[PDB]
């Protein structure tokens, strides 16, 4: 009895919430009421199994149990489409089919959040329906959100309404918290999206390597085997969540969390506070734990990896273990290196051994291996310090502007709305990582960019418009950053015409926040680049400054829609002389 | 398995004399007829002469008199004697075998590396290598003033290969050859990553390794 | 006399397509003595077909030979990017010492237009210490091969002091690369400031330039 085993383990509430999330992730189009029914029906059946694991139908796989429930209301293509195809299949075909039909960007209108009064009123009405509403919406919009974690954001989302609706300044208490939960949410969904992509597109070997690096950095004092034991467990966990097995993913996570807390003195000394918290807070806390203090006098690596007499004998015997040790030792010693950079150094070490080991004089051939690392560690450091400077001088706004052009000229074929989004998000890598010193920078920046870039890829996958994007996206997962920054001006691309209505601003612009107004401009800028790429340098910076001043004036011209109307369908060629 | 190795080609002074040899490794060759085909830079193929298993040798009309094929079967090597060489003799000379089974047919299966013979009176001058420093932009090297051809350029002793474009040598109005071997690299790699072009011109036993690094 | 004419002199066809190369000899070649060779850049020729239509071992089925007497045809049923090469047809003429190859056809692949991304490198300091100045202008990876590269020093359009080279079609992206190299003495070079390079290519709506001002950085 599996459904029963997971129900007794996780507890009713978490079980209910997880199944609802599994349902909102498969059918992101079905209404909240529909899913609620199905989830409450699965929870019944789950109880009948807890009271009789031998009861008819209680020993069949979760895929069967859950897949059956989904096919009770999936033969309605007039609202779904090809999900009926999945039902005419037997497990695990039916399961893999569903997963494959997870829409990264559903045709779902972002949900503008009501006022504090409205929300708090709705919350106090039916506290359960309110929260389930939350889970439903999040999951269906982010089909690859880390399930267990989502439950954690729901526990804090509730608590935020729990403490703020009983407050003096309800909006002052609730909004900064709802904004933060929103930021940490996207973040959690994106950062997980990348993990699922790693496992699904590059295999388990890949993710395990990533984990080994990230975990060796976080628990530098832990022994290799304790790290290895953790990487295996963590991988099994993410493999389930990414494969839609949420109930077993949360179960195994919790078990892994238990292990970690029971073995602190062998993993990290930063975990003591984490291992106080309730299970949901504990888990989130552990994944957010700060790197431990690196053990003091660490030894040279060249000893066991370069001068040793067994290097090649060891690299041949167990390559995954020898290299794992190399990554573990190099990672733990460099919490200042991005995970990707660490993986590159590992790949370098590997290749030079693959070459040298079978040579006449191996020991002399790879004798300078470590020297190859230098230009690999510096390239990113330099590009950072430089970009960070540029960022300090341009401000986030003018920095996104610079990146808007750089990336619009790189892949013109990409949607303008999509260019503005990705560019703006990438420009946020300046504000979010330049604040840290050159010690915490690379891992901050480069790993964040990995996420934004992965998001780009998975978004481009749907409707591909550039083979260059698809290249970088499908090639090495580790080098996606370098590959993207690599790209140069696309001289091929042909001008997007010139719709004189695309360069005509209206009154409605004057009542938007400065952020919106910036988006409006950045959008027009992308278009300007599309209509005149190749030949255009900081002469765009001249038109960009002319739009800001031109809008600033019109929004204060005692205007009657005029300043913008006339100086719009006719002022275009004024500035369009260049 | 079976491949023809030629050699003996290089810079020759007009009216000079040269002997290209062809040695095969992997087969007998004593039972086969070997041909000689040349090809001037940019032009097509031009059959010269042939030597059968026996000693009998036939020559193209134009060649008979200046070129002379011969075979040293005690050493598994067929030579091609070039006398009274003219500037129009400059061409990549190939050593090809007539596919076993034919004799007069124009069928040649096994060829040779093909040695280049530059028949010119000019003396042999090594190349000078100049850095074509960067403006993700590219850099490269400029191998100027060398003769005769050929010259080989490598990047970071072989390490860097993709992105590299070694241009075809051209003769300068000064009679000497010139070329540029560039490579496209990620801009942010400049300064951080060392870029060296290795130029080698064996005709003059010239070797250089020029480091290409942005200027300012 | 003999004279074996091969046509077209060169041709561009997309992958997939079928390329047809003809070879017309003036005196009817001897009995079937008509071979077809393939020569890839640098590498030597490779026997593809003999007896006009017989393929040799290790030759793609897509290569087919036909024809008799004075007209022979090499046909590539489905062009592949690896078929990029110059082809030659050799014939026999009862005279033996008459063996002659066609002019050869040059096959280059078709791939969407692609403007050349330009660069411009001013002379090196080591070279100016020789009294010579070479300004190179690279037009890397583009298509088609037709491109116009003009030099303007202080807007003074040049002619007769620059020789450009071009590489074969790339085996990756099927594109070319062009290097226009303007050479002036040192004195000629230090006499001016604005060294530019004008590139007009079918893939550019506007003839772009990549200049630099002597000395500056």
């Amino acid at each position: 009895s599996e459904v029963a085993h997971r129900f007794k383990d996780l507890g009713e509430e978490n079980f209910k919430a997880l199944v609802l999330i599994a349902f909102a992730q498969y059918l992101q189009q079905c209404p909240f009421e529909d899913h609620v029914k199905l989830v409450n029906e699965v929870t019944e059946f789950a109880k009948t199994c807890v009271a009789d694991e031998s009861a008819e139908n209680c020993d069949k796989s979760l895929h069967t149990l859950f897949g059956d429930k989904l096919c009770t209301v999936a033969t309605l293509r007039e609202t779904y489409g090809e999900m009926a195809d999945c039902c005419a299949k037997q497990e695990p075909e039916r399961n893999e089919c569903f997963l494959q039909h997870k829409d990264d960007n559903p045709n779902l209108p972002r949900l503008v959040r009501p006022e504090v009064d409205v929300m708090c009123t709705a919350f106090h009405d039916n506290e359960e329906t309110f929260l389930k509403k939350y889970l439903y919406e999040i999951a269906r919009r982010h089909p690859y959100f880390y399930a267990p974690e989502l439950l954690f954001f729901a526990k804090r989302y509730k608590a935020a309404f729990t403490e703020c609706c009983q407050a003096a300044d309800k909006a002052a208490c609730l909004l900064p918290k709802l904004d933060e939960l929103r930021d940490e949410g996207k973040a959690s969904s994106a950062k997980q999206r990348l993990k699922c992509a790693s496992l699904q597109k590059f295999g388990e070997r890949a993710f395990k390597a990533w984990a080994v690096a990230r975990l060796s950095q976080r628990f530098p004092k832990a022994e290799f085997a304790e790290v290895s034991k953790l990487v295996t467990d963590l991988t099994k966990v993410h493999t389930e969540c990414c494969h839609g097995d949420l109930l077993e993913c949360a179960d195994d996570r919790a078990d892994l969390a238990k292990y970690i807390c029971e073995n602190q003195d062998s993993i990290s000394s930063k975990l003591k506070e984490c291992c106080e918290k309730p299970l949901l807070e504990k888990s989130h806390c552990i994944a957010e734990v700060e790197n431990d203090e690196m053990p003091a006098d660490l030894p040279s690596l060249a000893a066991d990896f370069v001068e040793s007499k067994d290097v090649c004998k060891n690299y041949a015997e167990a390559k995954d273990v020898f290299l794992g040790m190399f990554l573990y030792e190099y990672a733990r010693r460099h919490p200042d290196y991005s995970v990707v950079l660490l993986l590159r150094l590992a790949k370098t070490y590997e290749t030079t051994l693959e070459k040298c080991c079978a040579a006449a004089d191996p020991h002399e051939c790879y004798a300078k291996v470590f020297d190859e690392f230098k230009p690999l560690v510096e390239e990113p450091q330099n590009l950072i310090k430089q970009n960070c400077e540029l960022f300090e001088q341009l401000g986030e706004y003018k920095f996104q502007n610079a990146l808007l052009v750089r990336y619009t000229k790189k892949v013109p074929q990409v949607s303008t709305p999509t260019l503005v989004e990705v560019s703006r998000n990438l420009g946020k890598v300046g504000s979010k990582c330049c604040k840290h010193p050159e010690a915490k920078r690379m891992p901050c920046a480069e790993d964040y960019l990995s996420v934004v870039l992965n998001q780009l890829c998975v978004l481009h996958e749907k409707t591909p418009v550039s083979d260059r994007v698809t290249k970088c996206c499908t090639e090495s997962l580790v080098n996606r950053r370098p590959c993207f920054s690599a790209l140069e001006v696309d001289e091929t691309y042909v001008p997007k015409e010139f719709n004189a209505e695309t360069f005509t601003f209206h009154a409605d612009i004057c009542t938007l926040s400065e952020k919106e107004r910036q988006i409006k401009k950045q959008t027009a800028l992308v278009e300007l680049v599309k209509h005149k790429p190749k030949a255009t340098k900081e002469q765009l910076k001249a038109v960009m400054d002319d739009f800001a001043a031109f809008v600033e004036k019109c929004c204060k011209a005692d205007d009657k829609e005029t300043c913008f109307a006339e100086e719009g369908k006719k002022l275009v060629a004024a500035s369009q002389a260049a | 398995e079976v491949q023809l190795l030629e050699s003996g080609g290089g810079l020759v002074q007009p009216g000079g004399s040269l002997r290209l040899s062809c040695a095969v490794s992997g087969i007998d060759l004593s039972n086969y007829a070997i041909n000689w085909v040349r090809q001037a830079p940019g032009k097509g193929l031009e059959w010269i002469g042939i030597i059968w298993a026996s000693g009998t040798t036939f020559y193209a009309t134009w060649a008979k008199g200046r070129f002379t094929i011969s075979r040293d079967n005690s050493k598994n090597t067929v030579y091609l004697q070039m006398n009274s060489l003219r500037a129009e003799d400059t061409a990549v000379y190939y050593c090809a075998r007539t596919v076993p089974g034919y004799s007069t047919a124009p069928y040649f299966d096994l060829w040779g590396q093909g040695t280049l013979v530059t028949v010119s009176s000019a003396s042999t001058k090594g190349p000078s290598v100049f850095p074509l420093a960067p403006s993700t932009a590219a850099l490269g090297c400029l191998v100027k003033d060398y003769f005769p051809e050929p010259v080989t350029v490598s990047w970071n002793s072989g390490a860097l290969t993709s992105g590299v474009h070694t241009f075809p040598a051209v003769l300068q109005s000064s009679g000497l050859y010139s070329l540029s071997s560039v490579v496209t690299v990620p801009s942010s790699s400049l300064g951080t990553q060392t870029y060296i072009c290795n130029v080698n011109h064996k005709p003059s036993n010239t070797k250089v390794d020029k480091k290409v690094e942005p200027k300012s | 006399d003999i004279q074996m004419t091969q046509s077209p002199s060169s041709v561009s066809a997309s992958v997939g397509d079928r390329v047809t190369i003809t070879c017309q000899s003036s005196p009817s070649v001897w009995s079937n003595f008509l071979s077809w060779y393939q020569q890839k850049p640098g590498k030597a020729p490779k026997l593809l077909i003999y007896e006009a239509s017989k393929l040799t071992s290790g030759v793609p089925s897509r290569f087919s030979g036909s024809g008799s007497g004075t007209d022979f045809t090499l046909t590539i049923s489905s062009l592949q990017p690896e078929d990029f090469a110059t082809y030659y047809c050799g014939g026999g003429y009862s005279s033996i010492s008459d063996t002659t190859f066609g002019g050869g056809t040059k096959v280059e692949i078709k791939r969407t237009v692609a403007a050349p991304s330009v660069f411009i490198f001013p002379p090196s300091d080591e070279q100016l210490k020789s009294g010579t100045a070479s300004v190179v202008c690279l037009l890397n990876n583009f298509y088609p091969r037709e491109a116009k590269v003009q030099w303007k020093v202080d807007n003074a359009l040049q002619s007769g002091n620059s020789q450009e080279s071009v590489t074969e079609q790339d085996s990756k992206d099927s594109t070319y690369s062009l290097s226009s190299t303007l050479t002036l003495s040192k004195a000629d070079y230090e006499k001016h400031k604005v060294y530019a390079c004008e590139v007009t290519h079918q893939g550019l709506s506007s003839p772009v330039t990549k200049s630099f001002n002597r000395g500056e950085c």
